[PDB]
DNA sequence: TAGTCGGTTATGTATCTAGC
DNA sequence: GCTAGATACATAACCGACTA
């Protein structure tokens, strides 16, 4: 029973299997349901194809709906449960793979996959393939081999093309695709027959109390304060992303630390509170909007205290404003004329209770559409959730009663057969198609946005278009006149307008030797070996014992990031490391790299860095040191570093381990005994040549007396300590 | 007691080192830290202002001393193309590079380099357990292969490391966890001779 | 009429997802009537319950649990002329259940219970 | 045995892909009307926001802009 | 709140014991 | 004489706990 398709979306499944192309849906209009529909298409053992951009959730839920859809040859997950030897075998049987990056990168540089038969490749959240990730690496490998498959990319979020970083025709270069297909909310097929199928829907605007709104407007006076200081300081944070209006989102977050991050080295100091005191305005903005009064207090006592004691919200706290805003909320809690209390609670649980009461009362002469139908209440995250549930439980009174006095100073079975509400907390950032997949398990005749977002009303559009003949109703529940109001505006605008940008965009854009480096296999979490592997260096991933690039056959380079370096120099690894690469190795090389979003800046006492490493390079005299701003410098010196020299090879990397042999000229002993000499207490740097040279191998050190010990080494101390450590018992 | 070439008079680094003596003498190396431990300097504007100067340095140095560190200053605000050259020359003409972004990193670096000509290595090894039982399971450890489970099994069965030593490759055999990989590996460590033959 | 409804365990109620299989080409739905509905929990009584014990002794010793009964091993059933297919897979959502006909808090158990049922001969 | 991903042609896979399709397309579902829900109390007692999420209506810009957040 | 240290996590690979 | 499963470890990137 194969899915049936909307009447708009036939359309779209004709044009994409016509021919490759990225596809781009309005917020919320189903993805997964496009994504599901190939998957079900291409479920045959006769062919392979592969899906990239898939959280672990999104998997199991289609591979149960194809289950339960009764389906053969389910699609698999491949994971580090199938070891590399045991991996072949899944790819050659055919259908849908549900595989990792890093497990597909090392399959398809190690030639470990069926490459001449891979049929095609489905990308999921097509707006994350930009230049230098994972899936454009492995993307561009399967191309370079196949040629031959298809490349289907499909994306919600129009919006993030909208941004000044990320370009539309990049990622459709990037994707190797060239067509794109705009399938917004208002266009005519879509738009036509979504409204013949119209949920009923009611929505609530409730209005908050004298307090409410005056706490609300000294929050954001201040705000419009900060934003104007900090924007004077720094006269190119000028362009309008950072608004005041566009600076009460919850996306505001990542682009401030796009625009400071850079010039973080050199930044001020207060410009580095004003940052913080905006994050904490949006914090307490959110605060007031979402949780009861009690917390409010708390959390503005908190801040009290600690600027008491750190001084840490200077800037505010003492204004008038601010003044303003705590008389406000001690006024909302406390009553002076040895205390009295007054607890208000904010509209929004009574206009809830109110539309419960209307719920009931329906419900009690519900027998038309069969039984009563159940409530989803869909809150804004889980403090709510259980707020909500310990409100309706208890009442307005207990419940604010017992949050003051705790917060400050005081039948077995059957069916149920009722009408159930169910509060689901809907977490719009982390997975937004989840309110679907609860709208399946538990279908409701109700349901009540308690906290609302774009995605949640096209996808209750979409759940009801779904189903011809059920109805259903949804209340909405907003505060007129707040933040939430504007947020829900600006997110209407900036997709309408991204959209028009999209398909003016589309519409002007309609007019027009080999050489080799051997890599190790854990460095592939890393950007440096697809940007060597761009530059036309093929790659031959191997399991290294020494060093991670072997660029020639004499010379092993091992890299080492800042962070790394300081704590590889305070642990102990980089001694070991150093001396085993110039053991084996004629030329070693340690490469310090830096990050480019970071200072190129490496920042008398042992404890410096500058110390250890020049003690380390003292000591390691043929020791080399390169120094690279950023893993794009890096590849181009791998290139320049290797010009005239021979390819390594593998095979003989591989087998430079412990039981090999070293360099002709490296060391006059062996390297066995002479670790395990070293190690054992009683013998220093300097003695250890003495014993090595007067004696053969352990045994004869062990049957040696303390007189010719002692004679040997020149020290009572060491010589006793030795016969004390070779001659002692585990039992003594 | 460095012997500074009077070549770099005109160095704003001579007023930063401070904490050790150091005199004019006519050297071919810039900074003579002491024997077997050279210097040269290079402030990167000056290298690009004359691509020359310092490939004549190094081709005229010679090949006398067995450290020559060649420290520079990086004062431009694009200096990935002459560090990627600079890189090239230096492992190309056998001296080590060091980056110091500023008069007092450089300073330091000679000072540091000049005052630890015989200090031990002591500083970067790793802090290793002074417990007897520790100590034993992690020199029994530096075989390959070899963990430290095994390693207790070994303790308990023989307790003394002299017929540790004494039992032969079959008898450390027999014990349970320990098959003929590292039978071979710490027979062959206990019973090889120090110098290499 | 089907659809999916809600069985109570001491403390708890699962939310089983209840499935219908067509009549061949031509679907429907009608047969599976009221009085088909309930007397199948109890076909499905003790498997339910043993899953509301384990649960408990896992949740009191302080580590995960793990399916021991899931798609890869489903629970075929036998009853009067349909079939019977069971699962126990895992959420991931933390919903919270109140009755409101007594207001009052009901646990869910925080795995999805999807049976599948059809038509026999 | 070697597995199908071998031995079966490409053509026929490319005319197994078109017969499944050309089945997918058909499936074509029912059409009831839907039964009317009670009216609400609370309606009695404007749904511009959830109406403007079309998208399609005029909404001039100062529509997008609330008055007490100036 | 931001720098620093330490634990956790995902993939691989020898190596031994039990069973063939 | 030949093969399957399980223990210990290696390693780099990432997240949380501390802490100033
Ligand atoms: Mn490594
Ligand atoms: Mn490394």
């Amino acid at each position: 029973a194969m899915a049936p398709l909307l009447e708009y979306e036939r359309q779209l499944v004709l044009e994409l299997l016509d021919t490759d192309g990225l596809v781009v849906c309005a917020r919320g209009l189903g993805a997964d349901r496009l994504l599901y529909h190939f998957l079900q298409l291409h479920c045959h053992p006769a062919c392979l194809v592969l899906v990239l951009n898939t959280q672990p959730a999104e998997e199991e839920y289609f591979i149960n709906q194809l289950k339960i859809e009764g389906v053969e040859h389910l699609p698999r997950r491949v994971t580090n449960e199938i070891t590399s030897n045991s991996r072949y075998e899944v790819y050659t049987q055919g259908g849908v793979i549900f595989a990792t990056s890093r497990i597909l990168v090392v399959d398809f540089l190690t030639d470990r996959i069926p490459s001449d038969l891979i049929t095609g490749i489905l990308v999921y959240r097509a707006h994350r393939i930009i230049e230098s990730c994972q899936e454009a690496f492995i993307l561009r490998l399967f191309r370079q081999k196949n040629k031959r498959g298809f490349i289907k990319a499909f994306t919600d979020n129009a919006v993030a093309f909208d941004t000044g970083f990320c370009h539309v025709e990049r990622v459709m270069r990037n994707l190797f695709v060239r067509k794109l297909y705009l399938w917004p909310r208002f266009h005519v097929a879509v738009n036509s027959f979504l409204e013949q199928h119209k949920p009923e829907v009611v929505e609530i605007h409730v209005s908050m109390t004298p307090t409410m709104l005056a706490i609300q407007t000294a929050i954001l006076d201040i705000l419009n304060a900060c934003l104007k200081e900090l924007k004077c300081h720094n006269p190119s944070l000028e362009v309008e992303d950072l608004s005041l209006e566009n600076a009460i989102g919850k996306p505001f977050d990542k682009t401030i630390r796009h625009y400071l991050d850079p010039l973080w080295h050199q930044l001020g100091a207060k410009t580095k509170s004003l940052v913080q005191d905006l994050k904490i305005l949006r914090t307490l903005l959110q605060y007031l909007s979402q949780y009861d009064c009690v917390t409010f207090l708390n959390l503005l006592e908190s801040l009290r205290a600690t600027e008491k004691a750190f001084g840490q919200n200077s800037g505010w706290l003492f204004l008038d404003s601010s003044t303003s805003m705590f008389i406000n909320a001690r006024a909302r809690v406390y009553h002076l004329p040895k205390k009295e209390l007054v607890l208000e609670s904010n509209p929004k649980w009574e206009a809830l209770t109110e539309v419960l009461k209307e719920i009931e009362a329906e419900n009690k002469e519900s027998e038309a559409l069969g039984g009563p139908g159940q409530v989803l209440i869909c809150a804004s995250d889980d403090r709510t959730c259980s707020q909500l549930r310990d409100y309706i439980t208890l009442g307005a009174e207990a419940f604010l009663l017992r949050l003051y006095r705790k917060t400050f100073e005081k039948a077995a079975f059957g069916i149920l057969k009722e009408p159930l509400t169910i509060i689901h907390p809907l977490l719009g950032c982390s997975d937004p198609y989840a309110l679907t997949r609860v709208l399946h398990e538990v279908e409701p005749r109700y349901v009540v946005l308690y906290d609302a977002e774009l995605t949640f009303v096209r996808q209750l559009e979409i759940y009801r278009a779904s189903r011809p003949g059920k109805p259903l109703r949804v209340y909405f529940l907003i505060y007129g006149g707040s933040t939430e109001e504007q947020r829900y505006l600006t997110a209407l605008r900036k997709e309408k307008e991204a959209f028009e940008k999209l398909i003016r965009e589309k519409a002007s854009m309609v007019v027009p030797t080999q050489q080799s480096i051997v890599v190790d296999m854990r460095e592939f979490r890393s950007e440096l070996p697809s940007l060597i592997h761009r530059r036309g260096i093929d790659i031959e991933p191997v399991t290294l014992e020494v060093g991670d690039y072997i660029l020639t056959p004499e010379m092993c380079v091992e890299r080492k990031s800042i962070s790394d370096l300081i704590g590889s120099l305070n642990n102990g690894r980089l001694y070991s490391q150093c001396i085993s690469m110039s053991r084996y190795y004629k030329r070693p090389v340690l490469l310090i790299e830096f990050d480019p979003s970071k200072p190129f800046s490496l920042t008398i006492s042992s404890n410096d860095i500058s110390s250890k490493l020049t003690l380390l390079t003292l000591h390691f005299p043929r020791l080399r040191i390169l120094w690279c701003p950023s893993p794009h410098a890096t590849a181009e010196l791998f290139e320049e570093l290797k010009q005239s020299k021979p390819q390594p090879d593998a095979a003989t990397a591989l087998a430079i381990t412990a039981d090999s042999e070293t360099l002709p000229e490296s060391e006059k002993y062996n390297p066995g005994p002479q670790d395990f000499l070293l190690k054992m207490p009683g013998v220093n740097a300097k003695n250890c040549r003495s014993l090595m040279h007067h004696v053969k191998n352990i045994a004869e050190l062990a049957a040696l007396s303390q007189d010719e010990l002692t004679s040997i080494l020149g020290n009572a101390a060491n010589a006793k300590q030795l016969y004390d450590f070779i001659h002692t018992s585990f039992a003594e | 007691s460095i012997i500074v070439s009077p070549r770099q008079r005109g160095n704003p680094v001579l007023k930063f080192v401070r904490n050790v003596p150091w005199e004019f003498g006519d050297v071919i190396p810039d900074y003579v830290l002491g024997q077997s431990t050279c210097a040269l300097f290079l402030s990167l504007r000056y290298h690009n202002l004359h691509p020359d100067y310092i490939h004549g340095r190094l081709q005229s140095l010679g090949k006398n001393f067995a450290l020559r560190v060649l420290l520079v200053q990086v004062d431009v605000k694009d200096p990935q193309q002459a560090l990627k050259e600079l890189a090239k020359m230096c492992i190309l003409a056998d001296c080590t590079l060091i980056l110091a972004w500023s008069p007092e990193e450089a300073g330091r670096y000679l000072e540091t380099y000049k005052a630890y000509e015989q200090k031990p290595a002591d500083l970067l090894m790793e802090k290793l357990e002074q417990d007897f039982v520790s100590r034993v399971t992690e020199c029994l450890t530096t075989v390959k292969s070899v963990n430290k489970t095994d390693s207790q099994t070994l303790l308990t069965t023989f307790g003394s490391l002299e017929q540790l030593i004494a039992a032969s490759r079959e008898d450390l055999a027999l014990c349970p966890g320990l098959g003929p990989q590292k039978a071979r590996r710490l027979f062959d460590v206990l019973h090889e001779p120090f110098l290499k033959v | 009429a089907s659809k999916k409804f809600a069985v109570k365990c001491g403390n708890f109620a699962v939310l089983v997802d209840l499935h219908i299989l067509p009549q061949g080409s031509n679907k429907d739905t009608s047969w599976f009537s009221e009085q088909k509905k309930e007397e199948v929990c109890l076909l499905l009584k003790e498997t339910i319950d043993s899953r509301v014990q384990e649960y408990l002794e896992v949740r009191k010793q302080h580590r995960p649990s793990n399916a021991e009964f899931t798609r890869s091993n489903p629970l075929s059933l036998k009853g009067y002329g349909f079939q019977i297919t069971a699962y126990f897979l895992k959420r991931g959502i933390r919903l919270r259940c109140i009755r409101s006909t007594q207001n009052a808090e009901l646990c869910v158990f925080p795995d999805r219970f999807v049976v599948c049922v059809s038509q026999l001969a | 045995s070697p597995p199908l991903l071998l031995v079966q042609d490409s053509e026929t896979t490319g005319r197994q892909i078109e017969d499944r399709v050309a089945l997918l397309l058909s499936e074509e579902v029912e059409l009831s009307s839907t039964p009317p829900l009670p009216a609400s109390r609370i309606l009695k007692e404007q749904s511009f926001l959830w109406e403007g999420s079309a998208l399609t209506g005029a909404w001039a810009m100062e529509d997008f802009y609330t008055a007490r957040l100036v």
